[PDB]
């Protein structure tokens, strides 16, 4: 299924390095990042 | 080689932050339950 | 009033650099830190 208005992870990642996120947003982003880790690690993704 | 297919997100600063509670609470009950893993193997076999 | 079990902010601050804090705890440190900023800015502390 197609999902709208996303961008390359590093596009934002770089933009956050410049002007950081309000801590609440950033806590959120980190919650998601951990889900990605678990997912990529279980299926031992070779290409992330 | 361990080098050969890295997870690129591991170089990110966010990868240094320890895992949350939210995530241990979501995952640990599941993947530590030998029944849940066997369902997952089963369901993957069914797809593959 | 004397307060117990505290250490120089920079002592902890540099340890946190070596070991990042769990994001929930870190969100807390940040709320405290904002309060410091507010206080020090209003009284315009000369010596922080
Ligand atoms: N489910 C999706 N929703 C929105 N955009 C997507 C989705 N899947 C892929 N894209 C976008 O389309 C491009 C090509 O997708 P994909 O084929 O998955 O990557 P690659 O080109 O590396 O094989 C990607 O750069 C991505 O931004």
């Amino acid at each position: 299924l197609f999902v709208e208005g996303y961008k390359d992870a590093d596009y934002w990642l770089r933009r956050f390095e410049a002007e950081p996120l309000p801590e609440n947003t950033n806590r959120q982003l980190l919650l998601q990042f951990e889900r990605l880790v678990v997912l990529d690690y279980i299926i031992r993704n070779t290409d992330r | 080689s361990w080098r050969a297919y890295p997870f690129y997100w591991a170089w990110l600063p966010q990868a240094k932050v320890p895992f949350s509670q939210e995530i241990k609470d979501l995952i640990l009950p599941k993947i530590s339950d030998p029944n849940f893993v066997k369902d997952l193997e089963e369901d993957l076999y069914e797809l593959f």
